[PDB]
C-alpha cells in the first residue's frame, strides 16, 4: 500500500500520500474553543473547530496553537489535530497505511516518545517512523551535502550535512522564527496607531506580514530612504475596511531574524549561525558547504532574503571561497516533498518501525536502531 | 497505448476527427486553432472534482519535444502514448544491456563514431546528417566521441 | 588461519564431489553403464565451464563499461 | 547568471593563455639544461685526465 | 521531423538489434554444441571386459574430478565477478542518482479512466 | 608473462608492470574508516575508502597508515590494500602474474614471512620474490658499487655496496624520516597560531612540507636572516582560504635530518650517518663510495639538499677524496624502476620462489636460499 | 544558463590546474640550471689551477 507522509510542522500541518509533488490537505493548526454564550437553540453549535474550519469562524473563537516550539505543549489538541487530518481532509483510515512523522532536531525525547505511542495505540497505524526535518529537505533539493537552514514558522534549526553523514556536534538550533516575527509586528504596529491583542487579530497580522513585508539588502539605507522618502508605504485593507499604512514597519520586522537583539534575544542572526555551524566542521568539507548552502521552510520566502543572506555570509567568509545559496521556488513545501521521496524509495522500506517491535520494547524504541 | 494505435492503425487520422467531435461537445469554438488541451481538460475537470492545472500542463508539454513550436497529430499519438505506458523503457533494461554488448564487440566500453554508424548501416535507416549528429550528441551528451552505457541508456530512453 | 582453511574447504568439497566408485559387484554392461553415466557427467562439467566462460567474458565486459563509466564520472 | 558564466568564461581564456606561455618556457630551460648537462660531462673528463696526469707527475 | 515517425525508426533498430542478439545467441548454442562434441572423447564400448571397464571408469571418474575442480574455480570467478559488477553498477547508481528517484505525481488521473467516467462505455479504445 | 613489480612502501604505493620506465598507479597507503553517523539512506556509503579515494573525502575519515616504519602493523589493512592495488589500479588478475615486494633492511622476520604467506595464499601468485630496496636504487643509477642513502618516508637505511658485493656489517638503519619532519612541521606551526590536530590535516601540513620547505645551504646564517629581513616568508593556501605565513619554519623542519636531536632522537644526522656507514668499509674500497654516493627515496627531494651533504661530508671526509653525490631528477621512483630494471633480466629469471617450493618449506622459505 | 555556468567553471578551474603544474615544473628546472651553471664556473675555475699544477710540478 501507500505511506502517508505526514509532517506536523508549527504553524501549517501538511500531509499527503507519498509519491506526489505537493501536499494533498494543508491547513493552519489551531484549535479554538468558542467563547461566547451562544442563543440559537439546534443551530449545531460544535465544541471545537479546528483546522481550516476555525480560520473562519474566527470572530467568535479563541484560537490557540497545540505546538508551541517543535515541542507539543497540549496532548489532547494535537491528537485532535491528527485525527482531523487522516479523517476528514485525508479520508483514509490510519489502520492500513504507515505514517511518517517529522521533528526538529534536538527536541525533547519525552515528545517523540509520546508522538509514536499516540500513532501506535490511539490511531493504530502499522508502523511509523520519525525523520529529522532538514534530511528531508536536502532530499528535495536533490543534493547529497550541503548545510541546510530551515527557518519555519516554530523554531529555525541549521543542520550541516556531507556526503550523507551528518555531522551532529555542528547542529545549530535556534528558537526565533515566523511566530516571533508575528509577535514583533503586532508590537511595532502600535506605533502608529494600529492595535491589535485578540488572539484572533493575529492571523491578521500574520497575513500582513507575509503579504508586505520584505528583507532590506542594507539596513541602515533603508531606514534612511524611508524615513525622507515615501516611496515604500503599502496600504493593505483589513477584514472590515479602514486601510492601513504600512511606512517602515515593512522592513525592520523580518530584520529581527539577522538582528535578534530587537527582540532581546541574545543569539546572532540567521547570517551568522550559519557561519557558525560550518566553522565548526572539519577543514576538509567547508568548502562544499560553503557552495551548497540550501535554505528551506517558510520564513525564508521574505522576497530578497537570498541576497541578504549571501551578502553577509561573503561578508564573512574567506575571499577565496564561492558563496552560493539555494532557494527553490517551492520552498514552503520542500521538507514534505522531501519526505515524500524518502517514502517512495525501496532502500527504506526496511526502516518502518513495525508494531510488533513496539510491542515488544515499548515506546523507547524510537531512540533505538530504528532511529 | 501501444494497443490503442494498434487498434486504430488500420484506420485513418478520423480518430482525430472523433476527438475534434468529443471536444466540440464541449469546447466547441476554438480560437487558436492550434494545440490546446488544457481546455478541454480544465471543461472535463470542471464536472465537480478537484481543480489541478498541472496535469493539465503536463499533457500540453508532452507533445513538443523537437524544440521547434509545432505539434504534429504524430505529436499527439506521442503524449497519448506516453501519458499512458505499459512497455516502456525498451521493455527489459538488460537486454538493453545485451544490444550495447552487441554495439561494443571491441568491449572498450565506450561506443565511438564507428559502432553507432555500422549499427545504423546494418539497420539500414535514412535519417539525414543532421539527424545522425542528433542521435550522436543524444547518445554523446558530454561530445566527446564516446558513449558508455549510462549514455546509451540515457540516447534509447523511453525508446521501444 | 582463513587462506588455508579456504584451500583445505576448497579440496574437502571436491572430495566429496569424487562420488564413491565402486564396481566390484556389477557385470560389464553395468560397468558401461556407469562409464557412460561418468561421461555425461563430465559432458554436463563441460557444459556449465562453457557457460561460465561465456558469462566470465560477459562481465569483463561489463568491468570494462564501468571502468569507463567511472573515468566519464571523473 | 548569465554575467557570471561571462565572466567565467573569460577567466578560462586567460588562464590557457598562460598556461601556453608556461610550456613554451618549459621547453627552452629544459633545453638550456641539457645543453649545460652535457658541458658538465665534458668539465668531468677534463678533471679526469688531468688528475691522472697529476698523479704520474 | 515526426516524433512518431522517430519512435518507429527507434522501434526498427530495436528490431533489427533484437535480431542480431538473437543471431548471437544461435551462433553461441552451436559453438557450445560443437565444443562440447570436441571436449568430450566418446566413449569406445566394444568388446571390453570387465577390467578394462573398469580402470577406464575410475580413469574418467579422476578425469570427472579434475573438470569439475576447474569448473568449480571458474564458478568462482564468475560469483566473483557477478558481486564486484553489483557493487560498481550501485556505485555508479549513487554517483547518477540522487535526483533520479521517480518523482511521480497521482493527481494525474490516467485519461483513460476519465473518457470512461465521462463517457460510460462508448470510449473502448482508451 | 609480465611481472608485476609492487613497491609496498610506506606513504605512497608503487606499483606497475615489469619493463616500463614509471610506475602505472601511485597512490597513498592510507585506509580510513567513517567516523561519524550518516543520515542519507541508499547513498551508498562503504565502510572503508582505501588509496586515492580517501584522500578526497577524507573530512569525515579517519586515515589510519597500514605500515608504521617499514613494518607492517595491521595486516587487515595491509591486504586490503594490496587488493586493490592489483584489482582497481591495475586490474589484473594475481593468479597469472608473478610479484617483486620490496622490503626494508633490517626488519622483523615474520614480517617478511607473512607478507609471502599472504602472497601466496590469499593472492595466490605464481611466484613472488623480495628484494632489499636500497639494491634496486643502485639498479636504477646504472652502476655497480656506490653507498646508497634511502630516505623514505618510514625509514631511512644507508646500504653500501661495492662490486656487486654488498657490505651486511655495515648497514646503518635509522628511524627518523618522513613523517617524523611532517609531525615535527605540525608541531612547530603552533609558533605562530596555526593548529593542526586531525589526522586529516596531517595531510595538509604534509603538503605544506612538500611545497615550501627546503635546506638550508648553512643553518645559522639562514636563521640570522630570516630574523632580520622578511625575504624568506612565503604564504600557502589552506583548503578554505585563511591563507598563512611560514617564516622560519622553511627550512627548520628539514634540518631534523641533519640534527636528530631536534625531535629528541639521540642518534647523528643523515650526514654523518653514511661517514660511519663509509668508516666501517674496508680501507681499500673508501675512495670508490665517496665518489659514488647515491640519494634515492622521496625525503631525499629537497631543495638543495644535493649541497648541503655535499658540504657535510667534504668537511668530514680527508681533504684528498672527491666527493661526489648522485641525485638524478627521478629520485622519487628511483626504486621502482630498478625494480623493473631487475625483474626485466634473463639471469634473475630463476631466483623467483616457485609455489611448489613454497608447498614443500613453508613460509620460511624467504630466509633460505631463495632470499 | 545555469548548465553553460557550471561548464565554463570546470574548464577554468582545469586551466588553473594546469598553469600550477607548469609553473611548478619551470621553478624546479630553472633551479636545476643556476646549480648547474655554478658548477661549470667552479668547473673552470679548478680546471686553470689543475693544468698550473702541471706545470709547475
Ligand atoms: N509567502 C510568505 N511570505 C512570508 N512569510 C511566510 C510566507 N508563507 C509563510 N510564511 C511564514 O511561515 C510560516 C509557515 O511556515 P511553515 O514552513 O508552514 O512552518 P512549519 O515548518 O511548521 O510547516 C507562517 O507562519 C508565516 O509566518
Ligand atoms: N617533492 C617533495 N618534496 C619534499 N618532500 C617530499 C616530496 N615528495 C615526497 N616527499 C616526502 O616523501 C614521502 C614519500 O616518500 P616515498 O619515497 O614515497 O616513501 P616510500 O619509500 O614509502 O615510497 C612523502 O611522505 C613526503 O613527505
Ligand atoms: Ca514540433
Ligand atoms: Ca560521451
Ligand atoms: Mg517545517
Ligand atoms: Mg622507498
Amino acid at each position: 500500500t501507500t505511506a502517508l507522509v505526514c509532517d506536523n510542522g508549527s504553524g501549517l500541518v501538511k500531509a499527503g500520500f507519498a509519491g506526489d509533488d505537493a501536499p494533498r490537505a494543508v491547513f493552519p493548526s489551531i484549535v479554538g474553543r468558542p467563547r461566547h454564550q451562544g442563543v440559537m437553540v439546534g443551530m449545531g453549535q460544535k465544541d471545537s473547530y479546528v483546522g481550516d474550519e476555525a480560520q473562519s469562524k474566527r470572530g467568535i473563537l479563541t484560537l490557540k496553537y497545540p505546538i508551541e516550539h517543535g515541542i507539543i505543549t497540549n496532548w489532547d489538541d494535537m491528537e485532535k489535530i491528527w485525527h482531523h487530518t487522516f479523517y476528514n481532509e485525508l479520508r483514509v483510515a490510519p489502520e492500513e497505511h504507515p505514517t511518517l512523522l517529522t521533528e526538529a532536531p534536538l527536541n525533547p525525547k519525552a515528545n517523540r516518545e509520546k508522538m509514536t505511542q499516540i500513532m501506535f495505540e490511539t490511531f493504530n497505524v502499522p508502523a511509523m517512523y520519525v525523520a529529522i526535518q532538514a534530511v528531508l529537505s536536502l532530499y528535495a533539493s536533490g543534493r547529497t551535502t550541503g548545510i541546510v537552514l530551515d527557518s519555519g514558522d516554530g523554531v529555525t534549526h541549521n543542520v550541516p550535512i556531507y556526503e550523507g553523514y551528518a555531522l551532529p556536534h555542528a547542529i545549530m538550533r535556534l528558537d526565533l522564527a515566523g511566530r516571533d516575527l508575528t509577535d514583533y509586528l503586532m508590537k511595532i504596529l502600535t506605533e502608529r496607531g494600529y492595535s491589535f491583542v485578540t488572539t484572533a487579530e493575529r492571523e491578521i497580522v500574520r497575513d500582513i506580514k507575509e503579504k508586505l513585508c520584505y528583507v532590506a539588502l542594507d539596513f541602515e539605507n533603508e531606514m534612511a530612504t524611508a524615513a525622507s522618502s515615501s516611496s515604500l508605504e503599502k496600504s493593505y485593507e483589513l477584514p472590515d475596511g479602514q486601510v492601513i499604512t504600512i511606512g517602515n514597519e515593512r522592513f525592520r520586522c523580518p530584520e529581527t531574524l539577522f538582528q535578534p537583539s530587537f527582540i532581546g534575544m541574545e543569539s546572532a542572526g540567521i547570517h551568522e549561525t550559519t557561519y557558525n555551524s560550518i566553522m565548526k566542521c572539519d577543514i576538509d568539507i567547508r568548502k562544499d558547504l560553503y557552495a551548497n548552502n540550501v535554505l528551506s521552510g517558510g520564513t525564508t520566502m521574505y522576497p530578497g532574503i537570498a541576497d541578504r543572506m549571501q551578502k553577509e555570509i561573503t561578508a564573512l567568509a574567506p575571499s577565496t571561497m564561492k558563496i552560493k545559496i539555494i532557494a527553490p521556488p517551492e520552498r514552503k513545501y520542500s521538507v514534505w516533498i522531501g519526505g515524500s521521496i524518502l517514502a517512495s524509495l525501496s532502500t527504506f522500506q526496511q526502516m518502518w518501525i513495525s508494531k510488533q517491535e513496539y510491542d515488544e520494547a515499548g515506546p523507547s524504541i524510537v531512540h533505538r536502531k530504528c532511529f | 497505448d501501444d494497443i490503442y494505435k494498434a487498434a486504430v492503425e488500420q484506420l485513418t487520422e478520423e480518430q482525430k476527427n472523433e476527438f475534434k467531435a468529443a471536444f466540440d461537445i464541449f469546447v466547441l469554438g476554438a480560437e487558436d486553432g492550434c494545440i490546446s488541451t488544457k481546455e478541454l481538460g480544465k471543461v472535463m475537470r470542471m464536472l465537480g472534482q478537484n481543480p489541478t492545472p498541472e496535469e493539465l500542463q503536463e499533457m500540453i508539454d508532452e507533445v513538443d519535444e523537437d524544440g521547434s513550436g509545432t505539434v504534429d497529430f504524430d505529436e499527439f499519438l506521442v503524449m497519448m502514448v506516453r501519458c499512458m505506458k505499459d512497455d516502456s523503457k525498451g521493455k527489459s533494461e538488460e537486454e538493453l544491456s545485451d544490444l550495447f554488448r552487441m554495439f561494443d564487440k571491441n568491449a572498450d566500453g565506450y561506443i565511438d563514431l564507428d559502432e553507432l554508424k555500422m549499427m545504423l548501416q546494418a539497420t539500414g535507416e535514412t535519417i539525414t546528417e543532421d539527424d545522425i549528429e542528433e542521435l550522436m550528441k543524444d547518445g554523446d551528451k558530454n561530445n566527446d566521441g564516446r558513449i558508455d552505457y549510462d549514455e546509451f541508456l540515457e540516447f534509447m530512453k523511453g525508446v521501444e | 588461519g582463513k587462506r588455508q582453511t579456504e584451500r583445505e574447504k576448497k579440496k574437502k568439497i571436491l572430495a566429496e564431489r569424487r562420488k564413491v566408485l565402486a564396481i566390484d559387484h556389477l557385470n560389464e554392461d553395468q560397468l558401461r553403464e556407469k562409464a557412460k553415466e561418468l561421461w555425461q557427467s563430465i559432458y554436463n562439467l563441460e557444459a556449465e565451464k562453457f557457460d561460465l566462460q561465456e558469462k566470465f567474458k560477459q562481465q569483463k565486459y561489463e568491468i570494462n563499461v564501468l571502468r569507463n563509466r567511472i573515468n566519464d564520472n571523473q | 547568471i548569465e554575467s557570471d558564466l561571462e565572466r567565467a568564461e573569460e577567466r578560462a581564456e586567460l588562464s590557457e593563455g598562460k598556461c601556453a606561455e608556461l610550456e613554451e618556457e618549459l621547453k627552452t630551460v629544459t633545453n638550456n639544461l641539457k645543453s649545460l648537462e652535457a658541458q658538465a660531462e665534458k668539465y668531468s673528463q677534463k678533471e679526469d685526465k688531468y688528475e691522472e696526469e697529476i698523479k704520474v707527475l | 521531423i515526426s516524433a512518431s515517425r522517430k519512435l518507429q525508426l527507434k522501434t526498427l533498430m530495436l528490431q533489427i538489434a533484437k535480431q542480431e542478439m538473437e543471431r548471437e545467441a544461435e551462433e553461441r548454442r552451436g559453438e557450445k554444441g560443437r565444443v562440447l562434441r570436441t571436449r568430450c572423447q566418446p566413449l569406445e564400448l566394444d568388446g571390453l571386459g570387465f577390467e578394462e571397464l573398469q580402470d577406464l571408469c575410475r580413469q574418467l571418474h579422476a578425469r570427472v574430478d579434475k573438470v569439475d575442480e576447474e569448473r568449480y574455480d571458474v564458478e568462482a570467478k564468475v560469483t566473483k565477478n557477478i558481486t564486484e559488477i553489483a557493487d560498481l553498477t550501485q556505485k555508479i547508481y549513487d554517483l547518477r542518482g540522487k535526483f533520479k528517484r521517480p518523482t511521480l505525481r497521482r493527481v494525474r488521473i490516467s485519461a483513460d479512466a476519465m473518457m470512461q467516467a465521462l463517457l460510460g462505455t462508448r470510449a473502448k479504445e482508451s
